[PDB]
């Protein structure tokens, strides 16, 4: 769950705009995880596509088949906008839950590997 | 091979509108991921609520663009009306749309949206933005009722040119957790203890969601009726 | 699956979903039918569950 | 006497593969194949 | 924009095999609907199952007849397969008594008949008799749920009966297919259709009738909240 997806299809466009990247994306053009690169900063498409308010959304989506656990995304967690997978989202809560502690399970965890 | 037992007992923990706990004991084996996966499924999905389905900000084109006077960005300002929620006093209603217009230093909570026939703000202490000196957010945005979850891509409504089309989040509940312990009642061990756990946005309670989804799937089972 | 096919059902959703996951891992070729991806993994003695 | 399987009994293949059985599932818990069929088995691949 | 009841279609073949379908459905509906139903065709249908065999002149299962072939283990291996229908559903047990001698190969047609009771396998080899073989033989056959081992009901009518592990479920086969369907300008709707394989004891209809029926009960378990105080 907290191993995030690594896609070839995009390979590194270049692109203005994130609108002209999410249209490359919507013609197939680029996967949803490939790493490209948008006003000059690499990104990818999945972390422009889906912008989710809190952890509960996120879930909530991966819940409707909107994305997968290993999908890199953009969720807002604990103040913070965050470019991760939903799976980390869910390890990090999971710890959370577990310790009772918000605060101190975020500060234990390593959340980028 | 002579088997008569008791109905189960039906146990609830509530803490206020947002959160419960749902304790069914004992069941017959498997019965514990029987009743609890559809439940889990219909709370989800099919559970009826209302969502921010578009929004319309003065002079901004599109999402990823900023606010001149406003800190937050576009991005930050549809994130925070994602966790708006509204809730509708009479069922014949189906969309809205909520305007607001403020200036000068200040701090837009959610309860600063002009109120509307019928309509209910349950968080009004949500914070949508904060306008420094000349700072200034006109903004109308599109409240409808629905189900589950809509990227914004899926239903894409636009009144006007410069609308950005919103993620829906309609499903009232928020997460839904299931787990099934064995249990036993006299000599039979492998009797199940289902027990739910169900997170609302406080527009309708676990115990009405519950009672909601329950209700779907009997409506459902009735379909097997007339060939 | 054959025997499926002449029973009167096509592809599953599941199976669709599978499918999907299954070539991303790279098990199958994209661009076949469902029923020709079905076969790759099958191939793999790998199955549907 | 009878002895059916049962939980703790020895169980292995003829390649080495050795493991004492710690569950018995009704047939509805069971993995299955689209068609309805059940597996009578599961393996774990970690022991490969 | 609510999805509103489907058209429910059924196909039968004889009384062993089944499909039903439901369609459209909102969804996710197809798994939801679909899942439950089988988990309870495969486990709670009612249903019939031998759960009884005396043998005259043998004691115990371990045991050998002169004349015939089979010995006990596989005589009552293969009564295990007897599929008893009861058509009364007042009647809760039936003892069938059978008088053979060889050479022949005794079936389960050749059990004597009894008012409201069919054999859905009468080819259902029994035995194989052979000159001066005879067998002659009482079976306990029960109506009941799930599996029940001869080790747990040990039921036996007579002294020398020997118990048999009993299997009442009808059902032998549950599979739900879900596949893509569209009403109107809706698209990823769930198209259901259960298939569904008995032992001719029940048909698959009024497996699923019973079992939606198990379900909706289960479901009524629910209406009577209680407070839970831990304080
Ligand atoms: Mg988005
Ligand atoms: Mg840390
Ligand atoms: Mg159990």
């Amino acid at each position: 769950i907290t191993q995030v997806r690594k896609e070839k299809k995009g390979a590194g466009l270049e692109f203005a705009t994130p609108e002209e990247a999410l249209a490359a994306h919507e013609r197939g053009e680029v996967a949803l995880n490939a790493p490209i690169k948008v006003a000059g900063r690499e990104t990818s498409v999945g972390r422009l596509k889906y912008v989710f308010a809190n952890p509960d959304e996120a879930l909530l989506a991966v819940a409707h088949g909107i994305v997968d656990l290993q999908d890199v995304v953009t969720v807002r967690y604990m103040g913070k906008r965050l470019e991760t997978s939903p799976g980390r989202i869910l390890f990090a809560r999971i710890v959370a839950e577990a310790v009772e502690d918000e605060k101190v399970a975020w500060e234990l965890i390593q959340l980028d590997v | 091979l002579d088997s008569k037992l008791k109905a189960p007992v039906f146990t609830v923990r509530t803490q206020g509108r947002e959160y419960g706990e749902f304790v069914l004991e004992p069941l017959e084996r498997g019965f514990g991921v029987t009743l609890g996966n559809p439940l889990r499924r219909i709370l989800l999905s099919s559970i009826p609520g209302t969502a921010v389905t578009s929004v319309y900000i003065e002079d901004v084109l599109h999402e990823f663009s900023t606010i001149p006077g406003v800190k937050e960005d576009v991005v930050e300002i549809i994130l925070n009306l994602k966790e708006l929620v509204v809730r509708f006093l009479n069922p014949s209603l189906q969309t809205v749309t909520l305007l607001l217009k403020a200036e000068g230093p200040k701090e837009v909570k959610a309860r600063d949206f002009l109120p509307v026939a019928d309509v209910e703000i349950m968080n009004p202490d949500l914070h949508i933005a904060t306008l420094e000196e000349g700072g200034r957010l006109n903004m109308e945005v599109r409240v409808d009722r629905g189900v589950g979850y809509v990227p914004a891509e899926k239903h894409g409504i636009k009144d006007r040119i410069n609308a950005i089309p919103v993620d829906a989040v309609f499903s009232p509940v928020r997460r839904v957790a299931f787990q099934v312990e064995d249990t036993r009642l006299g000599q039979r061990t492998d009797l199940d203890k289902l027990t739910l756990r169900i997170w609302t946005d406080g527009s309708v309670t676990p115990l009405e969601a519950l009672n909601q989804a329950v209700e779907i799937l009997r409506e459902h089972l009735t379909y097997f009726s007339n060939p | 699956f054959g025997k499926r096919k002449g029973e009167g059902f096509g592809v599953d959703k599941r199976e669709v979903e599978v499918l999907r996951r299954a070539e991303k891992l790279g098990l199958v070729t994209p661009g076949k039918t469902p029923e020709e991806q079905l076969k790759e993994l099958f191939l793999q003695g790998k199955v549907v569950l | 006497q009878k002895r059916k399987l049962q939980v703790g009994d020895k169980l292995a293949n003829r390649h080495g593969n050795k493991g004492v059985v710690a569950k018995i599932l009704p047939v509805e818990d069971m993995p299955h194949l689209p068609d309805g069929t059940p597996v009578d088995v599961i393996l774990n691949p970690l022991g490969v």
